[PDB]
RNA sequence: AAGACCAGGC
């Protein structure tokens, strides 16, 4: 995420060769799309990245200090002598084609981070394995081999969608599916099964 | 095969309403008296002044799929400046005689109003559109 | 760790063979080629090229998903004119401007001093 | 860098957390509920140091 | 790390709102989402 | 208030009324008052219409008001879902809510009541009054791990018969 | 007209963990909460000798990067001298709709 | 006892989504099994679409047997259940 | 309530999910190393045992592949181990665990789990990348986005597990749904986005891309279409190439405002037969709306048909925007310098309006507004000086906002964003609130340590003069932070306390399932609506029809309807009908439209004292003008040539077709004494739909193409009846608990006035269900 | 000069090729600007070996980092792969083997180079795996640091690949592309405020070519021709190489599809 | 942490200008742009190569074992 | 094993 909170996974990977690419043959470490934008109303966010621009550029002082009195009419004044478009955008050649893009596009550079949470310490599945002893029933975590809960709330839209069958195994033969015996006259578990 | 339709009107009207090559259109017809069109021009294609004296016609043909023109051979109906195809889409009585037609040239709209149009513009899913001059 | 292999981008992986020609049953003599291992590099490149035939209909390429290498093109012409000869001519100019975009290139190139 | 602040316990690094509490020996007033025998209540916690 | 080393709690009228005399000696925007937002405070 | 209004002429017209809105709630008591119309009067408490009106009155009053906590909101639920909770709330004779004092007191199925709220009051009542038990809900034949009888398990299945072709 | 006292300077109620924040009032209120929590979720050289220490799980950027975008407050908090985030080149497109 | 006359039979006439669902099952699971197939298979060689294949046909051979909440019931043949849904 | 009911559970897997825009809708791209985990327990039979032995031998290694192999005397055979994994001679009865592979039944999930539609067949696409990947479009039912969420998948075991996993809950027949008579997933985002962008009518592409698309959608029958313009170069337009996606004989018409069939504004819908007319497609048709086009393509063509066009309208869209961009700058909260002016003195003229009401209430002049305060009618005063001048400014930079505007686009689009960003962000930010009033005075006297005491004007109180792009003031930020956390804290306690709610409406509702006989019943059999719904209707295939008899005028009505044979002024031209002149005068007949026509007023009189404000639109099942233009289509009618049908084929035959709707079928009085009742209003609707007149005079069928429409209504009509097994307890429960999730701001927007408040939203909620006998806001109104 | 596309070289040097390339289509200009960034080949170091490495820095750390270190690849057309190379691992007719030794001697730090890396493998008398130095002093590319005591002892050993395989492999750096300054055929649209002129920045290319003037209705025939470039170079092959055997290496596997299509012929 | 062999967004090789630069800002007292520039670094990408760059490797040698 | 606590993710 950058430092507005703009939580974003990773999704797809494109080389140079097919990422959109500007007129002086620039390439965006990042793509990240203009709907993580009007809602959550991140303003310093498009205004941190035109920043940097100018950062990048006349090797100078990123002063995104709060309440001071710079201004987007500021920044970009700078930016329209400094070389270019005043409010970030850059008209960008689409790559599998270097026809160029009907749009022009803000590209900033902007400090994004990279927060723990990979995806491959979470790629947990399981079909079967290792058992809870009271219960018998799989044993818990992702680092155990464990299995996931499948909790009751799970259950009311397996009931809901009538299925039957499924919501059964899916309780038995998915988990604690074990065979007693049980008594004709009184009901309970004593039948002493001298099984063999 | 084939025309259905021919006259030339005078444009009355060139609304450029928040669109960039297209325009809807204003026009009564030179010689017919109760006749008036409402149409869209690709403005950036054919240029359409005020009281210009467009020339319209609608054909039906001269069916499969599409092929690159190409003059190769081909020759198809036009000593015409600008060449549209449409649909036929709803048919309007205006009282009495005055009726009038709906075409769709992909969104592209057009209105057209008279009473003649009878042995002429039957329910189709045709029409071509011939602007010239 | 379910990274795929890095060369599968232009090694052709045992049993997978380069071109793969299918007869595309929609529309009377018109055929649909596989690629493996190739895109709009080259893609884009041999679809423009069977644009300036006129002997072709149709013509046109997709990358279906772009976690894989292939990439599919679609073939049409007038009878009497076999859909790969086009391929096969398209691909021939291509040739013949790019081996003599070259030549031309030299001729500059060896002019300039620094 | 390190700047401190933490103990080692048993070579885990530990801090101790601020806890809050409402401060002891202040008077205070509270208009109590609308159903109860009660109307106001003044309160003093009081403890020494 | 500097950033609990400057933690707060509150254990158990308008507890987490950010009350106007915090101004200066809370921070306005740190805390955690939902759990126990507005109790743990950084100074 | 604006209301629509049959016109002497056919269609329904703007007639624009009066309305009296109030902070707090007698109603047995306005009703009976002279200059108002005590056929169309109303109040947000259900609980009240339910024991001035009868119970048919006050179950069309509670959807009226579950209705409106989501079409204020913005949403629109379909009629039948929420008429169905309606209904539930209603059934008994009075007005049984949704929590361990409404349904749950009810003598459903011991084993699925217990799996709610309470799960042990519920079991050992049950092992003092004795109760059979239909194992008829869902969740009890959840517990013991068979097919309910929902949906797909609501019918039983067996062969022919017809035999052979 | 009528003082006695004066803010050393407004930015000072921020936290730690909040003066990261380029422009916070630019940026709506929450966000910055949010912000808040991620700060501390980031990657980098949490310190100079990690080389020597023996701890369950560190976490270190192959390059990290001073930001181009700057607080006066991460001077004292030591930002620019040890960061986690690097100054990404940026498109706000949709392209492939990936 | 007890049941219901073959003739004043209440139910929808009509084969219900719950209902072929799990008669598709049952059939997909004895074609699983090897148990004989009752159509030329054409081509189709999964249980689930053979399944599919033999009640497009009505040679499946087996018999709803509807509960009413009464306790009492009414029998139907998946030969004799129309499958429009 | 914590291992019983129920349960942690094998073959599963979890991971991040990510969006994958070339994929299925019924699709599922799951990993290959999950996949190499999880099996399916085949039985060996001849149709497998080739694909099966070659399924061993790839081991446990390979992606296609199998750990052990049970025989009889149940027995495993662990085939990473065991010097015979590579012999293995297999038999027709013993099982294999083949590895989870293509185009496979699994159940994919996504917690909290509070619907039928978080769970759902989707078809296993394996994959590179530790990643589950789904199509955008069943983002919304899940609720899921991709700042990196996590999901669920459990394989059945079983053949009619897998048989009961997809011929009842696979993606597609998921799509329109009970809870809302409405489809729960449409397009959305760069799809939704610029679909409008394309269909623009400024928007036309030539030979090249045009073909590309075509090419791109997978169903395209090789048949590039005419285009558009074939003048000085061929060019399509937008609209065009994309109805290549849109099947065929699909009928949709809108006007949304002032549209006339010649769209001055290009707005409005027309889709006639596959292809668009007019119209610049968006939310409310693309959208998962309710009479838009997947609600149609859906009960119209198909699941299959329909999630298949899922795919499509994509593939075109997605690939036409990969080649025109879209962006958002800040260049885009940027306003006139006009603008920005009279936008700031939009909010100075406002505020001297609450400084001089100020200056009234201190000299003892403001009135006491009946019912309130002397202070409390100056909060009422002032938040509403205070609103009305933000709002205001806000409007007037949506005004000042250009076409071409990324912001104003995606509003457009209804992709993100609405108007309060726009005001927001460039205008003014706004008044600040915590518990509904103004900034509390928290200091004695006042808010912040930096003014005076008794401060009661804006910037005291906690105004934001300021817009996003503005900058913020010190105070101003801290009154934001203010209004910040409140709603942080009721988002934690709202999502636990709605959490609660639905626990016990589910199991409060649970097992009210409909029992084979229409009444929806209990574990006990008590009846609780003696037919589902009190229609016998499942609520998937009902949808909003107009009931074209209540509204309109008397004389109105009249001429629409009335068919007077002996009235010479008043009969069927005959140009309409073939007999017509044959019919005139005829008392036989007159007979029957006559008490044909009295039926029609029984009905006006009835639905007006049903329905008493007008309202003419309500949710009903088998939409009849679908089926109207469906045969108008089908049967090809020119609307000059006479029909060919007896007025005894129309009206005997309409009351011929009420006989056989049935819901009930109990062959005793007080059964088809309700048989009567479910059916009272849909009839209602038929006979005003299926009217002499209008049958004749407005859509003008013929005998051969009637019985046609009489035909699919009944097939349609009994195939809308819920099926007798359908849980509706839980339906019922989770269709209304999970709005009650998505409910904002549970405070209410009757502040505005300081009293005129009534609790709503999740508060009220919470009474209502524990039947509340001390609740805050009891109220009369009195007519 | 002749038949097909053209070229007119505007700046030349050991780093930069600045061009106009006229009379050519699109589709091409493209798919060249394409393998130039990710097809012609080239040698970079592809493994280590490392022995001693008491170093502040990781091993696969430093093996990542002379994985970009730039290696001459001016006679890269005889080194086989060594996928194919039927030598068991690697030989001389296949890769390059380098060594790095050093050793901090000094109090004062010990920079270790580019310039440092010794060869070993015989080059048979080729160009190949010279680390190029671009650097005004005789040392570029600063692969690590030494205290004192400190030592590195490794062994790469460079081979053949491509950008698709690696980005330490690609020799192409930035490429600048362009296709008609002032928009005349309209295939993008400028956002604005006030008057696009004035607003946006009138390209360097501007000079080049003609004005819109002003006036003339839209030119609709009018096609993507003549292109824009600057191509740049890594060090390993020389800027007038890359553009050369980028074309190159496009007809070479146009040619191979060509090939291609008279095997599967056969039957 | 040392400066990069190569900008993360050109390909450009970076690493050999860590030397010159710290050298051209001490020893001629240049500002960060002007001495980008007689670096030869044109595209900011690149120019962000260097300016962002912390060169904590010196820290780390700082540790005496 | 497994209980307790704390951080934390949608
Ligand atoms: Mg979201
Ligand atoms: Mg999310
Ligand atoms: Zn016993
Ligand atoms: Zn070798
Ligand atoms: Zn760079």
């Amino acid at each position: 995420a950058s430092r507005h909170g703009q939580k974003g996974t990773i999704g797809i990977t494109y080389r140079r060769e097919d990422m959109p690419f500007t007129a002086e043959g620039i390439v965006p470490d990042l793509i990240i799309n203009p709907h993580a934008i009007p809602s959550r109303m991140t303003v310093a966010h498009l205004i941190e990245c035109l920043l940097s621009k100018v950062a990048a550029l006349s090797g100078n002082e990123g002063d995104a200090s709060p309440f001071t009195d710079i201004t987007v009419e500021g920044i970009s004044k700078l930016l329209r002598e400094h070389g270019y478009q005043s409010r970030g955008f850059e008209v960008m050649y689409n790559g599998h084609t270097g026809k160029k893009l009907m749009a022009q596009i803000f590209f900033g550079p902007t400090y994004y981070q990279r927060l723990r949470h990979m995806v491959d310490d979470k790629i947990h599945a399981r079909a079967r394995g290792p058992m809870q002893v009271l219960t018998r029933q799989p044993v818990e975590g992702r680092s155990r081999d464990g299995g996931l809960r499948f909790g009751e709330m799970e259950r009311d839209c397996m009931i809901a969608h009538g299925a039957a069958s499924f919501l059964k195994e899916r309780l038995m033969e998915a988990s604690d599916a074990f065979r007693v015996h049980i008594c004709g006259i009184c009901g309970l578990m004593t039948v002493i099964a001298k099984l063999n | 095969s084939n025309t259905l339709f021919d006259d030339i009107f005078q444009v009355s009207e060139v609304d450029p309403g928040r669109y960039n090559k297209v325009c809807r259109i204003e026009a009564a017809s030179t010689t017919q008296d109760q006749c008036k069109l409402t149409l869209d021009i690709n403005v950036e294609l054919f240029p359409v002044a005020a009281q210009d004296s467009l020339t319209v016609t609608i054909a039906s043909s001269l069916t499969r799929s599409w092929r690159p023109p190409q003059a190769g051979d081909r020759s198809l109906a036009d000593d015409y400046d600008y060449v549209m195809y449409g649909t036929a889409y709803k048919f309007e009585e205006v009282s009495k005689d005055l009726i009038a037609v709906y075409y769709s040239f992909g969104g592209l709209l057009m209105r057209l109003e008279g009473n003649y149009r009878n042995l002429n513009n039957l329910k189709q899913e045709n029409a071509y559109l011939l602007i010239r001059r | 760790m379910n990274a795929p292999d890095r060369f599968e981008l232009f090694l052709l992986g045992e049993g997978e063979s380069k071109l793969k020609i299918d007869p595309d049953t929609k529309a009377p003599n018109a055929v649909v080629i596989t690629f493996e291992k190739e895109d709009h590099t080259l893609g884009n490149l041999i679809r423009a090229e069977l644009l300036n035939d006129r002997k072709v209909l149709f013509a046109a390429y997709k990358v279906e998903h772009p976690f894989f290498a292939r990439f599919k093109l679609r073939i049409q012409t007038t009878e009497g004119y076999d859909p790969k000869d086009a391929l096969k001519n398209a691909c021939n100019s291509i040739i013949n401007k790019l081996g003599a975009l070259k030549t031309n290139f030299e001729t500059e190139w060896n002019l300039q001093t620094l | 860098f390190d700047m401190g602040g933490y103990f080692i316990i048993n070579g885990s690094e530990k801090v101790l957390i601020a806890q809050e509490r409402s401060a002891g020996n202040i008077v205070q007033v509270f208009k109590k509920a609308a159903p109860s025998p009660i109307s106001h209540v003044a309160e003093i916690r009081s403890a020494l140091e | 790390t500097l950033s609990h080393l400057r933690r707060t709690n509150t254990p158990i009228a308008k507890p987490r709102q950010l009350h106007n005399t915090h101004w200066g000696l809370v921070c306005p925007a740190e805390t955690p989402e939902g759990q126990a937002c507005g109790l743990v405070k950084n100074l | 208030y604006d209301r629509k209004v049959p016109s002497p002429t056919g269609e329904y017209v703007k007639e624009p009324e009066w309305v009296l809105e109030t902070d707090g709630v007698n109603l047995s008591e306005v009703m009976t008052v002279p200059g108002i119309d005590p056929t169309r009067i109303y109040t947000n408490s259900f609980i009240d219409i339910m024991e001035v009106l009868g119970i048919e009155a006050g179950r069309a009053a509670l959807y009226k008001e579950v209705y409106n906590v989501i079409a204020s909101d913005g949403s629109y639920v379909n009629y039948r879902h929420m008429a169905l909770l309606v209904d539930v709330m209603t059934t008994q004779g009075g007005l049984t809510s949704v929590t361990r004092h409404g349904f749950n007191r009810s003598n459903t199925g011991a084993l699925m009541r217990c799996s709610f709220e309470e799960t042990v009051e519920i079991l050992f009542e049950a092992g003092a009054s004795a109760e059979l038990d239909d194992c008829r809900g869902v969740s009890e034949n959840v517990i013991l791990g068979q097919m309910a009888p929902i949906g797909t398990g609501a019918f039983d299945v067996m062969i022919d018969e017809e035999s052979l072709v | 007209t009528t003082f006695t006292h004066c803010e050393i300077h407004p930015s000072m109620i921020l936290g730690v963990a909040a003066s990261i924040i380029p422009f916070p009032d630019h940026n709506q209120s929450p966000r910055n909460t949010y912000q808040s929590a991620m700060g501390k979720q980031a990657m980098g050289v949490f310190l100079t000798n990690y080389n020597v220490r023996m701890d369950t799980m560190a976490n270190i950027l192959y390059y990290p990067q001073k930001p181009l975008g700057t607080t006066r407050a991460m001077e004292y908090l030591k930002f620019r001298e040890l960061p986690a985030g690097q100054n990404a080149i940026v498109a706000i497109a949709c392209y492939s709709g990936y | 006892e007890k049941a219901i006359p073959k003739d004043q039979r209440a139910t929808t006439p009509y084969m219900t989504k719950y209902e072929r669902a799990r008669i598709l099952g049952t059939r997909a699971l004895q074609i699983s099994m090897n148990a004989p197939v009752f159509v030329d298979l054409e081509g189709e060689t999964d249980p689930l679409r053979i399944a599919m294949k033999e009640l497009a046909e009505k040679k499946i051979p087996l018999v709803i047997r509807r509960y009413l909440p009464d306790g009492s019931f009414e029998d139907w043949s998946v030969e004799e259940l129309i499958v429009d849904l | 309530r914590g291992n019983l009911m129920g349960k942690r559970v094998d073959f599963s897997a979890r991971t991040v999910i990510s969006g994958d825009p070339n994929l299925e809708l019924d699709q599922v791209g799951v990993p290959k190393s999950i996949a190499k985990t999880l099996t399916y327990p085949e039985v060996v039979t001849p149709y497998n045992i080739d694909r099966l032995t070659q399924l061993v031998r790839n081991g446990p290694n390979e992606h296609p592949g199998a750990k052990y192999v049970i025989r009889d005397s149940g027995d495993r055979i662990d085939l990473r181990y065991s010097k015979r994994a590579g012999d293995i001679q297999l038999q027709y009865g013993w099982k294999v665990e083949r590895h989870i592979m293509d185009n496979d039944p699994v159940l994919f999930n996504r917690q909290p789990s509070l619907h039928k539609m978080s769970m759902m067949a989707h078809r296993v696409k394996v994959i590179p990348y530790s990643t589950f990947r789904l199509n955008l479009s069943v983002t919304s039912p899940y609720n899921a986005d991709f700042d990196g969420d996590e999901m669920n998948l459990h394989v059945p075991q079983s053949e009619e597990t897998r048989a009961e996993l997809s011929q009842l809950c696979a993606v597609p027949l998921q799509i329109v749904s009970p809870q809302s008579n409405k489809p729960c997933m449409g397009i959305v985002q760069d799809t939704l986005c610029g679909i409008r962008k394309l269909t623009l009518r400024d928007t036309f592409i030539e030979l090249d891309q045009v073909l590309n698309m075509l090419y791109w959608v997978p169903d395209w029958d090789g048949v590039i279409p005419t285009p558009a313009i074939i003048k000085p170069k061929p060019l399509w337009s937008g609209k065009q190439i994309l109805s290549v996606a849109i099947p065929n004989g699909i009928h949709l018409q809108r006007f949304d405002e002032g549209t006339t069939l010649l769209s001055p504004k290009d707005n409005g819908m027309l889709i006639i037969d596959g292809q668009i007319i007019f119209g610049v497609v968006e939310k409310k048709t693309v959208g998962s709306s309710n009479g838009g086009l997947i609600h149609v393509v859906t009960r119209e063509k198909g699941p299959q048909v329909c999630a298949k066009l899922f795919g499509n309208i994509q593939k075109v869209v997605n690939f036409w925007l990969l080649h025109n961009g879209f962006s958002t700058g800040i260049g885009d909260t940027i306003a006139d310098g006009p603008t920005m002016r009279e936008i700031t003195e939009t909010i100075a003229e406002a505020k001297k309006k609450v400084l001089d009401v100020t200056k009234e209430a201190q000299a003892n002049l403001l009135t006491a507004k009946h019912g309130m305060t002397l202070r409390e009618s100056f909060e009422d005063n002032v938040v509403r000086f205070l609103n009305e001048a933000r709002d205001k400014a806000g409007r007037l930079a949506e005004v000042n906002l250009k076409d071409l505007n990324n912001v104003k686009q995606m509003v457009m689009a209804g992709s993100k964003g609405s108007f309060i960003n726009i005001a927001q962000m460039s205008a003014c930010v706004g008044q600040q609130s915590v518990e509904g009033k103004r900034i509390a005075f928290g200091f004695v006297d006042r808010t912040l340590p930096h003014f005076s005491k008794d401060d009661y004007s804006p910037e005291s109180k906690g105004f934001v003069e300021n817009s996003y792009l503005r900058g913020l003031t010190p105070q101003e930020f801290f009154f934001h932070a203010m209004g910040g956390r409140e709603g942080l804290i009721d988002t934690a306690v709202k999502t636990a306390e709605t959490g609660y709610i639905q626990r016990r409406l589910v199991k409060a509702l649970e097992d009210i399932m409909v029992h084979y006989d229409n009444t929806t019943r209990n574990s006990l059999g008590n009846v609780i609506q003696f037919i589902y719904g009190e229609d016998g209707m499942d609520a998937a295939h009902i949808e909003k029809q107009s009931l074209d008899t209540i509204g309109g005028s008397d004389a109105a009505f009249e001429k629409r309807y009335r068919v007077d044979l002996l009235n010479t002024d008043h009969t069927l031209d005959p140009s309409l009908l073939e007999s017509g002149s044959e019919i005139l005068g005829d008392l036989k007949l007159q007979v029957l439209l006559d008490e044909e026509y009295k039926q029609l007023v029984k009905d006006r009189k009835f639905l007006r004292e049903v329905f008493v404000d007008g309202e003419a639109n309500w949710p009903l099942p088998v939409n009849i003008r679908r089926i109207i233009q469906n045969a108008q289509q089908t049967f090809h009618i020119d609307h000059t040539k006479p029909s060919d049908l007896t007025i005894k084929d129309i009206v005997l035959g309409v009351k011929d077709l009420q006989e056989n709707l049935l819901v009930l079928r109990g062959k005793n009085e007080i059964i088809q004494n309700a048989q009567r009742d479910a059916v009272t209003l849909f009839c209602c609707l038929l006979r005003s739909r299926l009217a002499t007149r209008r049958v004749l005079q407005e859509y003008r069928l013929t005998k051969q193409a009637f019985d046609w429409v009489l035909s699919n209504i009944e097939a349609q009509f009994l195939r809308s009846v819920v099926h007798p097994g359908e849980m509706v307890g839980v339906l019922a429960a989770q269709s209304i608990g999970e709005p009650a999730t998505q409910m904002t701001l549970n405070t209410f927007h009757f502040a505005g006035v300081a009293s005129k408040k009534v609790t709503s939203g999740v508060p009220r909620l919470k009474e209502i269900l524990n039947v509340a006998k001390n609740m805050k806001t009891p109220s009369l109104t009195v007519y | 000069s002749e038949e097909g596309p053209q070229v007119k070289i505007r700046e030349a040097s050991k780093d930069n090729v600045d061009f106009i390339l006229s009379n050519v289509d699109l589709a091409m200009a493209n798919s060249l600007r394409r393998v130039m960034i990710a097809e012609i080949p080239t040698l970079a170091i592809d493994s280590v070996e490392v022995e001693t490495n008491t170093t502040v820095l990781a091993d696969e750390f430093i093996a990542h980092r002379l994985g970009l270190i730039p290696l001459q690849s001016m006679d890269i057309e005889q080194l086989e792969y060594s996928r194919d190379c039927f030598c068991e691992d690697h030989c001389d007719k296949c890769s390059v083997v380098l060594t790095l030794q050093a050793f901090g001697e000094s109090e004062s730090t010990t920079n270790v180079y580019s310039k440092d890396l010794v060869i070993v493998s015989n080059l048979m008398g080729r160009n190949i795996g010279h680390p190029i130095i671009q650097d005004k002093e005789g040392n570029g590319v600063l692969i690590c640091k030494l205290r004192k005591g400190q030592e590195l002892k490794l062994t790469c050993v460079a081979k053949k690949g491509i950008a698709k395989e690696h980005a330490k492999w690609g020799p192409a750096a930035a490429i600048e592309f362009e296709y008609d300054p002032w928009n005349k055929l309209k295939h993008t649209d400028y956002w604005y405020e006030q008057d696009s002129a004035k607003e946006w920045p009138q390209s360097k290319n501007c000079e080049y070519e003609d004005p819109p003037n002003e006036g003339d209705p839209f030119d609709y025939k009018a096609q993507a021709d003549t292109f824009y470039m600057n191509v740049e170079s890594v060090g390993s092959i020389p800027v007038d190489q890359v553009v050369v055997r980028g074309i190159d290496t496009l007809q070479k596997k146009v040619a191979s599809i060509l090939l291609a299509l008279t095997q599967m012929d056969q039957d | 942490m040392i400066v990069p062999v190569r900008c993360f967004s050109c390909g450009k090789v970076v690493g050999d200008k860590w030397e010159s630069y710290l050298n051209l800002l001490q020893e001629d007292e240049l500002d960060e742009g002007t001495a980008l520039s007689r670096l030869g670094l044109k595209r900011y990408c690149c120019r962000r190569m260097i300016l962002t760059h912390v060169d904590l490797i010196e820290k780390f040698l700082r540790y005496n074992p």
